[PDB]
């Protein structure tokens, strides 16, 4: 569907948050983008571990 | 604990100090209670701070226009161009991976490198005034209030205050 | 008797990545580098509207094909909007040489 | 010795253990030997086993057609196509290269850390009542046996069982 | 001070000495002075350009012609090559960039390694005769000649030396 909404970056599967740098979601994109992949996912650390005992 | 402590001389992390990452555990007779160390700790997340600005920003995406469309007598420019844009879209997520993985081994690196300094530190004031403990903790032969606390954390001891009360309460052991 | 130890953070939290020498490895506190999500929206650049089509081809849309709206008004856009499969392609058939280069000719 | 021992305090490696990359040199009255550490041994092949499926497996191979050819009317394509191609092998190889030297250097620091951090546990139990010697070893002022040596393995003493032997023997001293 | 010295326990440099990155400084009656470690020094510096050949050779650069140039009845082929060509601009300008900003960390890393690591050489010879002070620097409960500075720069003692002014001269304290 199409929408008054207001983007930087945009794909058919949806418009996008040019926030971050990457997606894995579609590579076909228009704007102030991302960049694709073929992964699941991608996670910094920026805490470190949790145990308890 | 690559360089000692954490899965190393010290088993795990506590939960009852959420102020800042680092800090210090104090037991005298007033009580017990953890209060954290924003000085390490504020320089360490400010050096984090630099890293994912310094990690985002070396990106420069353009007003791009992905994709394209052919007719089946150019299969070259279909073929090529499928070879070509999954080779970059590999490229990158190979680079981007291993850029994930060792940068936060480099956080775990970065931090337990912190606490073992900070440990150095503590131990650098106290080295005869106080023995090592178990793991984690001195024991001292003497008494400490809440100044001498507050004291000890921002790397100010007077060696000579309770140097005599340690030479003693030593030497029954 | 008085003792002092050192401590540092722990949390509820198990949020995890994967990492060079374990897997799954659990943190207290992390960052999702990725967007892995879409809106499900056609959103517009900028506040510049995108073209829209509808139903038409390009070719409903540029010759002057009735059930297309013309749309002068539309002087400049963002990006343009089709379907994949357009209905109204050309009323009187014929073929159309070098669609892919007017289409890149007018990506913008 | 990027940490201080592998060409640091130590000089070299051995050759008579092979069951394990890491392990103590046990010297007692019963006699010598050379007996490995599994634990830590274990724990860090367990990391290089992580580390190379997490090398290979980042790879994506396509079910792929490398080559084409054109006429000499395409010079255009055949430049570029060199040019792209050529390119991509360049990167690969760059990337690729810089990460086969990162690691094992990567590598050499994970072994000689893993060391040190275990030259840290062995001396933990036995600070006092057992004195450095040389390099890479510790002389006892009390006697141990391979019970001794099986405990001081998987991070067990009891301080006070020979705390008055070496708390006299040191005296000579 | 990554790992615990450089802006750790030592704050800062010093300017006098030149002819090598690191050494000691000597303290006697003789006099003062600064003087080079250039055996560590040079082992390092022949890393670096270890280093330096291993980043620069490891490019490949072809007998390049770079440009083309298009009609506008190619559109595809002229957005194509910039797309192509500014892809192959930022990859090699984001992977270059992480590069020098890891490589200089790890030489950051490399040099306070190797500083700490001489640090415990020191130490490792003068353990009970000679007693840490401040940071930076050891005093002695005896007396040291340029014999003895230049015996302690090259990794030898003779431990029974003074063995036994420091074992009186300590007593007072
Ligand atoms: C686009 O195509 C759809 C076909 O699905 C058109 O749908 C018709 O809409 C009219 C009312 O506008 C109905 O009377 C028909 O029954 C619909 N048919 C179907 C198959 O849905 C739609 O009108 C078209 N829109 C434009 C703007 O051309
Ligand atoms: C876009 O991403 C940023 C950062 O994650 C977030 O703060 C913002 O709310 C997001 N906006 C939308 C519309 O998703
Ligand atoms: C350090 O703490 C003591 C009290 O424990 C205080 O008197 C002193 O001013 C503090 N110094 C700094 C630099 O914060
Ligand atoms: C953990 O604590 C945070 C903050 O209180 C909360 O958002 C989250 O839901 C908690 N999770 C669980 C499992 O308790
Ligand atoms: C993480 O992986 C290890 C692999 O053995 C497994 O023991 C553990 O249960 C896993 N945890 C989760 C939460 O997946
Ligand atoms: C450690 O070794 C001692 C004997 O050397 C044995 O009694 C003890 O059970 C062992 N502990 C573990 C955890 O293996
Ligand atoms: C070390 O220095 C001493 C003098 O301080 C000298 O006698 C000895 O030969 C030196 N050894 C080496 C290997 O340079």
């Amino acid at each position: 569907p199409m929408d008054e909404c207001d983007a930087k970056c945009q794909t058919p599967q949806g418009a996008i948050n040019s926030s971050l740098p990457f997606q894995n979601v579609h590579p076909v994109t228009i704007g102030e983008c991302p960049k694709y992949v073929r992964s699941a996912k991608l996670r910094m650390v920026t805490g470190l571990r949790n145990i308890p005992s | 604990g690559l360089f000692g402590a954490i899965a190393g001389f010290i088993e795990g992390g506590w939960t009852g100090m959420v102020d800042g990452w680092y800090g210090y555990h104090h037991q005298n007779e007033q009580g017990s209670g953890y209060a954290a160390d924003q000085k390490s700790t504020q320089n360490a997340i400010n050096g984090i701070t630099n890293k994912v600005n310094s990690v985002i920003e070396k990106m420069n995406t353009q007003f791009t226009a992905v994709g394209k469309e052919f007719n089946k007598l150019e299969r070259r420019m279909e073929n090529l161009n499928k070879k070509v844009d999954d080779g970059f879209i590999d490229i990158w997520t190979y680079n981007a991976e291993l850029l994930v993985l060792l940068e936060n081994e480099r956080t775990l690196d970065f931090h337990d490198s912190n606490v073992k300094n900070l440990y150095e530190k503590v131990k650098s004031q106290l080295k005869n005034n106080a023995k090592e403990i178990g793991n984690g903790c001195f024991e001292f032969y003497h008494k400490c209030n809440d100044e001498c606390m507050e004291s000890v954390k921002n790397g100010t001891y007077d060696y000579p205050k309770y140097s005599e009360e340690s030479k003693l309460n030593r030497e029954k052991i | 008797e008085d003792t002092i130890c050192i401590g540092y953070h722990a949390n509820n939290s198990t949020d995890t990545v994967d990492t060079v020498l374990e897997k799954n490895v659990t943190v207290t506190h992390s960052v999702n580098l990725l967007e892995d999500s879409h809106n499900g929206k056609l959103c517009l650049l900028k506040g510049i509207a995108p073209l829209q089509l509808g139903n038409c081809s390009v070719a409903g849309w540029i010759l002057g094909n009735p059930e297309c709206e013309l749309l002068i008004s539309r002087e400049s856009w963002s990006y343009i909007v089709e379907k994949p499969n357009p209905e109204n392609g050309t009323c009187y058939p014929g073929h159309f040489a070098d669609y892919e280069e007017l289409r890149e000719q007018l990506s913008s």
